[PDB]
């Protein structure tokens, strides 16, 4: 039976971040991958 | 008319199509 070959999903991550000293919060982009996917 | 994997990938441009026609 054949069988189709796809390599799984895998992106760059870009991390969101104002100036250190505003605020230590940050966002984390997965490029061009699902959120179900994140974990 | 202009109509046309291995560490690849396509980074979307900031500016979609809609805002430059805007
Ligand atoms: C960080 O922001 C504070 C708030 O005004 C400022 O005093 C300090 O100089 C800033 N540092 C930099 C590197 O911008
Ligand atoms: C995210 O995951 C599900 C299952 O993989 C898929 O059906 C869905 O279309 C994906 N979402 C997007 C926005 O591509």
């Amino acid at each position: 039976e054949i069988l189709d070959i796809t390599p799984c999903s895998f992106g760059g991550v870009s991390v969101i971040t104002p100036g250190t000293n505003t605020s230590n919060q940050v966002a984390v982009l997965y490029q061009d991958v699902n959120c179900t996917e994140v974990p | 008319k202009v109509t046309l994997f291995n560490g690849l990938t396509v980074l979307p441009p900031l500016l979609t199509d809609e805002m430059i026609a805007q």
